[PDB]
């Protein structure tokens, strides 16, 4: 069926980066924009940013520019998110879900939504812990 | 970092009044006065320059104004 | 060989500027405050009150 | 950036209640929102998208509307499988805002 | 606030490499160049204006360049 | 009344100079290269030492 299933959860040092996995099964890879939401324990969830899995192309969130960079694998359909200069606020649970009218790149804002805008694929997350 | 475009160039002319205009309707005139209040043999120059072409005597005129706000400006 | 920075060109694309229009902010709705529009205008619908 | 204020923080209700949650944009979302109910730590449950329309596979109890920038979800009954984390989410301009959240508890 | 006395005006000669003159020497030609390529109708209105000028056929140039130097700078 | 500071003009007097000599200045002090100097010099106390 139309799932995203991601990779473990991650025990980090602060300064390092981690990386997050997230690959597609049921539908056509490179249709569906994936998106990343953290969210912390104590808080609600937190959109990350997007990547299209059809030529890379990234953008992200103003609280984390030069921070996360998002990466594909057309063969493995397979989304990579790492995250770069981690901090003990970085504690999190990161989702990654879909979002349609995926034709070409970027965002597609105007366009239509809805319908799993991203909220079908998610699976079952990955817990990040930034410790010593 | 010479910030060319002159936005004067595509100047929009609304019924308001633009981002500086009061201070730009006089702005290119004295910075040609205080050019040749600092140079003023070019003027004798330009003038030896204007008189050479033209001879026409209401053409050397024209080549004074050409040259004399060619020189603050464009130089 | 050394480098130099030019420094803040705040002022000069100020001066560059002379020409545009202002406007304003409101949240995310950009408010201008200048232009114009041509209208055709139905007066069909109108009533005195006080015949 | 628009921020989506979430109205109230935390509920509790009996069985079979109708309940209805607010969310509020500083700026104009039209119809740009979409809801969540979120179980503590698992694959969630499907709410609302475009902020007036169900899903299929979705049960009928749940609603939504809203047409400005006020967005009223509402569940006509509560039932004990409908304990969750309440979410909404922006979805103009791209700096995608989520809601602070409003949870329930069964009485 | 427009500050007029650009220094080239009175610029020192010496041995070293000036403040900015590897940037300096090419900035009023690319300046007239982006102000030709934006408005290049003014290049046929400038033809029609200085071939009515002086009748000398290679005058008329010299009132060309004259003209669409002036437009770029003083304007 | 639109009230504007008109900022910082660092960079429009940047561009301003493009005749201008960089020197350096430290307590004050101030060290100045590109300088020229006609110093004329004087032979017949020079001697080849030890020829």
């Amino acid at each position: 069926e139309v799932q995203l299933v991601q990779s473990g959860p991650d025990v980090e040092k602060p300064g390092a980066s981690v990386k997050v996995s997230c690959k597609a099964s049921g539908y056509t890879f490179t249709s569906n924009y994936i998106h990343w939401v953290r969210q912390a324990p104590g808080q609600g969830l937190e959109w990350m940013g997007v990547i299209n899995p059809r030529g890379g192309s990234t953008a992200s969130a103003q609280k984390f520019q030069g921070r996360i960079t998002m990466t594909r694998d057309t063969s493995t359909s397979t989304v990579y998110m790492e995250l770069s200069s981690l901090r003990s606020d970085d504690t999190a649970v990161y989702y990654c879900a879909r979002g349609g009218r995926a034709l070409f790149y970027d965002s597609y804002t105007t366009p239509r939504d809805g319908g799993s805008w991203w909220f079908d694929p998610w699976g079952q997350g990955s817990l990040v812990t930034v410790s010593s | 970092a010479v910030t060319l475009p002159s936005h004067s160039t595509r100047k929009l002319q609304t019924r308001s009044q633009t981002w500086l205009e009061s201070r730009e309707y006089t702005k290119h005139l004295i910075r040609v006065e205080n050019w040749i209040f600092r140079n003023p043999g070019f003027a004798l120059a330009a003038a030896a320059i204007a008189w050479l072409l033209g001879s026409s005597t209401s053409q050397k005129v024209i080549y004074l104004v050409m040259i004399l706000l060619i020189a603050p400006a464009y130089s | 060989q050394t480098v130099v920075v030019l420094g803040s060109q705040e002022g000069a694309v100020h001066t560059a500027l002379a020409g545009a229009l202002e406007a304003e902010m409101d949240g995310a709705k950009g408010r201008l405050s200048s232009g114009h529009l041509k209208c055709r205008l139905k007066m069909d619908k109108l009533r005195l009150k006080g015949v | 950036d628009i921020q989506l204020t979430q109205s109230p923080s935390s509920l509790s209700a009996s069985v079979g209640d109708r309940v209805t949650f607010t969310c509020q944009a500083s700026q104009d979302i039209r119809k740009y929102l979409n809801w969540y109910q979120q179980k503590p730590g698992k694959a969630p449950k499907l709410l609302i998208y475009d902020a007036s329309n169900l899903k299929t596979g979705v049960p009928s109890r749940f609603s939504g509307s809203g047409s400005g920038t006020d967005f009223t979800f509402t569940i006509s009954s509560l039932q004990p499988e409908d304990v969750a984390t309440y979410y909404c989410q922006q979805f103009d301009d791209l700096p995608i805002t989520f809601g602070q959240g409003t949870r329930l508890q069964i009485k």
